[PDB]
């Protein structure tokens, strides 16, 4: 984390917007019907057996919210988005085994989700300041990994 | 892989896109050089400014070679066996850069069409462009 | 890919194999599980340890299964169409571990076969094993 | 790193027995050869339109050198493998810009290289200890993209 002013103004701008209810699950949905290798780690949400299924289980919309809370979390944070998450890792390093990479890809479809819902609003510029804070968040994330 | 069904929506959505096709090829690059610098590397004769033309006739290139895919979908290969090539061959683009650009596209997709870019559309574009993806790195392997 | 090399080197090195396929395809697993302990998770069930005979009974059913790819290179999706089902749907293996088993088959055959495990057939057994791996992890996509 | 005696009395035992002239270039023509995006880096290097233009050339096993001796560095200094790394990280991170996904693959094939060269005396477990070595270096190496 970096972000210029300009950068910062651009995230902080869009968060504002962000409907912290729905987002979290559109996104966390999404990944399990994306990567639905991931859904190895939800057994216990329940019937996730089609993408309908998927974006209509209430765990998973529940769940999703405390994702993005650590994302409001981090996003206010970027100083030491490390310290924030210390937690966060070793519950998915040496607790959950999650591969790193879907730190990125959950990231990624966060990206999406927001590009989804801003349409022209989430312009590169925005896309590229988003890219820079979601690899912090999945790069705290595994850190723990070390 | 590739079903019946991802190969429905792919169709779909593309069909969807139409002649903006080319006009979202850019947007796609844009993002691309702006969120992942490093891919910045490859284009050192291009103008990657904002309204570059440059990038903006590349974009209607990379766009059209995704509407080849669409329409052959069921033999990318031999369809893009000449981009495999250039890309794997001439260029030696890291496969990761793929991985970038076929996000970048999506997030295009998403931020156009937020009637057809549902969750199941979304999957099907992913493993579609992962499909293209492979291809044209298939040279590496 | 897979060029008309490729498979004539993956052909080549398996020849090589012989009868000792299912003798490997237990190492490389016992090699997994103990380079990546997270792969563990998959076989609870399993008796882990060095002669572990489950481990062993394992490491054919694998090494058969790659001994009916590079016979059917040129058709693997319809080849393992059942696996692809069984390690996507039902287990939903992580990608990720097919990534480290590959290497760890990798790792297997040069310990053995010195005199063949050349630069380029090593290449080839990687791009042979990758594919496998998509079709394997291909209903995910 | 960790490395438990018994590993340790592993991982020493065999680079004991590693000929630092050749084997290092045999990693790196093979990194070449195996993943040949990663020779958009060595253009300066010559003639590497065939593997065998690969393996035969001075510069390669010139270089493959150089990067064992990092590895011998490390191996030795596991304790802070990324204060050893520092100036390495930084020159392949915002010199070179080499993704630190080749840094795991160089790693790897360092890996079959090895297991090549002892063969049955490369054992699952001496394997796994390597591993661990392999992967550190690559993480210390990536750590300048933080
Ligand atoms: C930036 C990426 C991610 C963030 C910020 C994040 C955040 C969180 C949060 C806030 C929780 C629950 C907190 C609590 O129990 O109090 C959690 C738990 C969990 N995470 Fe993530 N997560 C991320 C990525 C992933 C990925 C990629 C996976 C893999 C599928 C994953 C799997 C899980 C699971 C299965 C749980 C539930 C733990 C339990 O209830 O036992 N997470 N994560
Ligand atoms: C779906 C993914 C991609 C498609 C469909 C695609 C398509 C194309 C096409 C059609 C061309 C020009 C061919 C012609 O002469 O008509 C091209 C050139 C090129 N591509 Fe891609 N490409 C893709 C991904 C990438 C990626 C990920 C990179 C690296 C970041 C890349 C780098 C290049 C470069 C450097 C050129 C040459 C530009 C020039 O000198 O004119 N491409 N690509
Ligand atoms: C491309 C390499 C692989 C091949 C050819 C392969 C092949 C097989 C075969 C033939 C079976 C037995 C199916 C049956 O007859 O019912 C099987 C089962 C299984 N595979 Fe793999 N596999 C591969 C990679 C992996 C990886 C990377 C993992 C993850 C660690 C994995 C995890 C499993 C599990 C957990 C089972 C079920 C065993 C049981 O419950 O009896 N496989 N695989
Ligand atoms: C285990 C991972 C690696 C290690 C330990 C390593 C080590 C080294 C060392 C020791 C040097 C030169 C030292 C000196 O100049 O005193 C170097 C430079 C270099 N590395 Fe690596 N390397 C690794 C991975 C890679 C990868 C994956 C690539 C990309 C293909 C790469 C590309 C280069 C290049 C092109 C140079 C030359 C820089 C120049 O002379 O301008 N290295 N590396």
């Amino acid at each position: 984390v970096h972000l210029t002013p300009e950068e910062k103004s651009a995230v902080t701008a869009l968060w504002g917007k962000v409907n912290v209810d729905e987002v979290g699950g559109e996104a966390l949905g999404r990944l399990l019907v994306v990567y639905p290798w991931t859904q190895r780690f939800f057994e216990s949400f329940g019937d996730l057996s089609t993408p309908d299924a998927v974006m209509g289980n209430p765990k998973v919309k529940a769940h999703g919210k405390k994702v993005l809370g650590a994302f409001s979390d981090g996003l206010a944070h970027l100083d030491n988005l490390k310290g924030t998450f210390a937690t966060l890792s070793e519950l998915h390093c040496d607790k959950l085994h999650v591969y790193p990479e879907n730190f990125r890809l959950l990231g990624n479809v966060l990206v999406c989700v927001l590009a989804h819902h801003f349409g022209k609003e989430f312009t590169p510029p925005v896309q590229a300041a988003y890219q820079k804070v979601v690899a912090g968040v999945a790069n705290a994330l595994a850190h723990k990994y070390h | 892989v590739l079903s019946p069904a991802d190969k429905t929506n792919v169709k779909a959505a593309w069909g969807k896109v139409g002649a903006h096709a080319g006009e979202y090829g850019a947007e796609a690059l844009e993002r691309m050089f702006l969120s992942f610098p490093t891919t910045k590397t490859y284009f050192p004769h291009f103008d990657l400014s904002h309204g570059s033309a440059q990038v903006k006739g590349h974009g209607k290139k990379v766009a059209d070679a995704l509407t080849n895919a669409v329409a052959h979908v069921d033999d990318m290969p031999n369809a893009l066996s000449a981009l495999s090539d250039l890309h794997a061959h001439k260029l030696r683009v890291d496969p990761v850069n793929f991985k970038l650009l076929s996000h970048c596209l999506l997030v295009t997709l998403a931020a156009h069409l937020p009637a057809e870019f549902t969750p199941a559309v979304h999957a099907s574009l992913d493993k579609f462009l992962a499909s293209v993806s492979t291809v044209l790195t298939s040279k590496y392997r």
